[PDB]
């Protein structure tokens, strides 16, 4: 059995189980990962995750332009296309959020 | 409970396509679902699976829930 | 090239994949009797 | 080739040819021991291989791993077609052949590497306690289900 | 009153009483041992 | 004769010999047409009957080969 | 001994007794799925946990898999990390 | 009809999709019942007089029966075995049925009581006023081919695709998912998911 | 060794030859690859590159685009189809393929129910 310091930790984590960790630049997912992990190592044993009721059950951890409503359960960012040019939609932001206290 | 380490795998894998291809159905957006993505670890345990495959088929060879005709070649 | 083993990351120092599939299946009358006799 | 005939020891050397350079470039593959063809004017042909007990043994099959030991299986019949032609190949990379088609048909039926017929147990290996050291515990599929696996395996 | 007769197997067999009552699992493993 | 022992698996791939009555040009046999010409031998017995006497002229002497066919 | 229950071949290939093939896979490959989507829908909303628990797993300790040789239960300082990351509000 | 009863009353009262695995020896035992009637005693109608079983236990699927007859005579004497298990079901749920007051207390009471007699059963089943069977024959008993049953004193001796949900991939085309009659795909099914569904 | 193989045999593979030599490449390759396969003093030996030339293989060393060959193997599949036959001949061969064999097939009236539909 071999441990790791939580620094290579969050290193080998990386950005981690981000829904949109695919689409992001590697600098900015870089940089997410360095600021979660700092956040996992100094802070551990008082970091908790945000109440789900202030954040998260208003949907707001993952939102989509083309389903504002949240009428695909938060899938959209691989249930729908990215729309065409010129189209109804374009361009498509969306936003990923992670609140901790 | 049985599936729940493979979906965490699944859900906790950097997929390579967008990672891998550079610069008709261009753009990173859909050229990366073309195909397949790179799930590192991808496929099945073989044991997990086993559990599956049996608990189902011992549920639909064994209780007759819906079709009781099919006892009739038993 | 090997993935998984190196690259894929800074550092400062059309069609889809899951198209839903089908079987064509041009089952006989009989053998649709058949089916419906044995599926109850 | 003083006895073996001259198109004869041409297959056999582009088939060992192609086979241990798909081996040699292929990553994480088992390193080649030996290339023969037709070591003592005797009719046969091989690309050895040295079995480590490192590395792999039995912990985790790797689907890049099982597809590249695949493409080497289909590497030295690919390189008889791409050399020879189409109809100057023969027979003898029907081991190889099988290997291949066994690699596949485990990856679809016994691992789920299959996106259509899904994480479905149909296939498991089983050791015997002389001819091959394993057999296959095969479960009998419809016809729907074996033409949906059949299309994943070609 | 009659409410057999009308009994089919092709659209499902049901009796009069709407159902026996819920099921409470209060987890697998309770549930199993 | 120094020969090879597997000279009959050698006898598709060469060229331009002889063997017995038949003759080998620049075209080798391959597999396929080396072992179906096989064929013809064990046909022989029931073609001779067949073709110098007719239907009723086959016999039990010449139906092992066809079975081997 | 040849085989003799030929029922089938135009249209698909069905020797005589194979009507139960059909709704067991359906069955099987329907209830498989149906948990499958179950199991991530629940993942889904809860990566955050996840990230949490292997990070603070990783530091405990876990079997590296270097082949040196020849976990259904959990011990009792990774079951307080979880039950401490489930505590929710 | 009395080893089919069981699971039809646990089917009339639990439901369809609640029986459980239970009601599987008695459904067995009443399927070799018709076998034997149809294919050993020569009880069968267009079989007939015709020993058809062979026991070959001897003692991998375990078969203990093992018939060599016909594809066709098989397929006749099996559809004539599904008739008589159909006919002995349709009078089995006939009973339940017009005795569904007398089952009810006869429930409850081996629910309160856990064990039970025969003069008890007999008190609970004559005060709640119990329907005899005039005939141990499933003659005239059966389903018709619309589903109904039979011997009822009737004879005698586009999914939706509104904005979210439709502004996904292929939507309107031979190309997508089943969906259910919201728009959801089948099964809660999404794009990202690892299988490939089968349309419908 | 035409009347062995069967006459659809012979004529798929004159399909295929008409479809290379068609190609003054493809007829190029071929027939340098026969030479090399022949031997003699008229090799010229080993035969030219397998239709990927300078420019396709200089297109992916270790420098230039690369890493489609670190894809995994769903990447390369080139066939595709959504509609899976019951039939292992309609999967295995092509549509040209299936329509010239299928008479050899041993079934009853699945052969007219089988590509190039009438």
């Amino acid at each position: 059995t071999e441990s790791y310091p939580a620094a290579v930790a969050n290193d080998i984590i990386g950005m981690g189980s981000w829904r949109l960790k695919d689409d992001v630049d590697p600098v900015i997912e870089f940089l997410v990962a360095r600021l979660e992990g700092c956040w996992r190592e100094i802070l551990d044993t008082d970091l908790c995750l945000y109440p789900r009721e202030k954040w998260k059950e208003q949907g707001w951890d993952l939102v989509d332009s083309m389903d504002p409503h949240q009428e695909l359960e938060g899938f959209s960012y691989a249930d729908i296309p990215d729309p065409a040019k010129g189209e109804a939609g374009y361009p498509r932001l969306q936003l990923e959020n992670r609140v901790y206290c | 409970l049985i599936f729940g380490g493979k979906i965490s795998q699944l859900l906790s894998s950097k997929n390579l396509v967008k990672s891998l291809k550079q610069a008709t159905h261009l753009l990173p957006k859909a050229l990366s679902v073309l195909a397949k993505p790179m799930i590192f670890s991808d496929g099945y345990n073989n044991q997990n699976l086993k559990t599956a495959t049996t608990l189902l088929l011992s549920f639909i060879h064994k209780r007759y829930l819906y079709r009781k005709n099919l006892i009739v070649p038993k | 090239p090997d993935p998984y083993t190196t690259g894929f990351g800074w550092d400062p120092d059309g069609w889809h994949w899951n198209m839903p599939f089908s079987v064509k299946t041009e089952l006989p009358d009989w053998y649709k009797k058949e089916v419906e006799r044995y599926s109850y | 080739p003083d006895p073996i005939p001259p198109q004869l020891r041409r297959a056999v050397s582009v088939y060992e040819a192609g086979k241990a350079l798909l081996a040699y470039i292929t990553p994480d593959y088992e390193e080649i021991a030996r290339v023969s063809v037709c070591p003592l004017n005797v009719l046969t042909g091989f690309t050895l291989f040295v079995e480590d007990e490192d590395k792999n043994v039995n912990a985790i099959l790797t689907r890049s791993e099982l597809e590249g030991r695949m493409v080497v299986h289909l590497a030295g019949r690919c390189a008889e077609k791409l050399v020879m032609g189409e109809g100057q190949m023969t027979g003898m990379g029907s081991p190889d052949l099988f290997h291949a088609n066994l690699i596949a048909r485990e990856m679809i039926m016994s691992m789920g590497m299959g996106r259509r017929t899904g994480p479905i147990d149909l296939l498991r290996v089983a050791a015997t306690s002389d001819g091959d050291p394993f057999y296959y515990h095969t479960t009998d599929m419809s016809t729907e289900q074996a033409r949906v696996a059949l299309a994943e395996v070609v | 009153s009659n409410w057999w007769a009308s009994i089919n197997r092709k659209t499902g067999i049901r009796g009069p009483d709407p159902a026996p009552a819920e099921e409470h699992t209060n987890g697998p493993a309770r549930d199993i041992i | 004769m120094d020969m090879h022992p597997e000279e009959t698996e050698l006898m598709g791939w060469r060229t331009n010999f002889k063997t017995n009555a038949a003759v080998v040009g620049d075209e080798p046999l391959g597999e396929f047409a080396h072992v179906a010409g096989l064929l013809v031998p064990l046909y022989a017995g029931r073609a001779a009957e067949v073709a110098l006497f007719g239907k009723d002229g086959a016999s039990l002497a010449t139906a092992q080969p066809l079975a081997d066919c | 001994p040849k085989r003799r229950r030929w029922l089938l071949n135009n249209g698909s290939w069905n020797f005589w007794f194979n009507f139960d093939k059909l709704y067991s896979e359906e069955i099987v490959t329907t209830w498989i799925l149906e948990s499958l989507i179950q199991t991530y829908k629940y993942l889904h909303k809860n990566t955050e946990l996840l990230d949490f628990v292997t990070n603070k797993f990783i530091t405990l300790g876990y079997i590296a898999p270097e082949n040196a040789n020849l976990q259904s239960e959990l011990l009792s300082t990774k079951e307080i990390i979880l039950t401490n990351s489930f505590k929710r509000f | 009809v009395v080893h089919l009863a069981g699971r039809c009353a646990e089917k009339l009262v639990m439901g369809e999709g609640q029986m459980t695995g239970m009601g599987s020896p008695d459904l067995f035992h009443a399927n070799l019942i018709a076998r034997e009637m149809i294919m050993s005693m020569g009880m069968g109608r267009r079989t007939g007089p015709i020993d058809l079983l062979r026991v070959a236990a001897t003692s991998d699927p375990f078969y203990y029966h093992t018939t060599d007859m016909s594809t066709e005579q098989a397929r006749v004497a099996l559809a004539e075995v599904v008739e008589l298990l159909d006919a002995a079901e349709a009078k089995a749920m006939y009973g339940l049925a017009i005795n569904w007051r007398a089952l009810q207390a006869l429930t409850q009471a081996l629910l309160d009581r856990g064990t039970i007699t025969g003069k008890e059963v007999a008190h609970i089943l004559e005060s709640n006023g119990v329907i005899h069977f005039p005939d141990p024959y499933t003659t005239g008993f059966g389903w018709d081919p619309d589903g109904s049953l039979r011997y009822p004193f009737k004879p005698d001796t586009t999914p939706d695709l509104s904005g979210a949900r439709g502004k996904t991939w292929f939507a309107g085309t031979a190309y997508d998912a089943p969906r259910n009659a919201d728009g959801t795909f089948k099964h809660g099914w999404h794009w990202n998911m690892p299988f490939s569904v089968k349309t419908e | 060794v035409v009347d062995l193989i069967g006459r659809n045999t012979a004529v798929e593979a004159a399909e295929r030859v008409r479809d290379a030599l068609l190609h003054p490449e493809t007829r190029e390759r071929l027939l340098a690859m026969r030479r090399w396969v022949e031997g003699g003093p008229g090799a010229p030996e080993f035969p030219p590159s397998p239709l990927s030339p300078e420019q396709t293989a200089a297109m992916s060393p270790s420098g230039p685009l690369y890493g489609n060959l670190a894809l995994n193997l769903d990447w390369w599949r080139r066939r595709q189809d959504n509609v899976i036959s019951w039939s292992a001949m309609e999967i295995l061969m092509s549509r040209r393929q299936v329509d010239l064999y299928k008479q050899d097939a041993d079934m009853t009236e699945g052969a007219i129910a089988k590509l190039g539909t009438p």
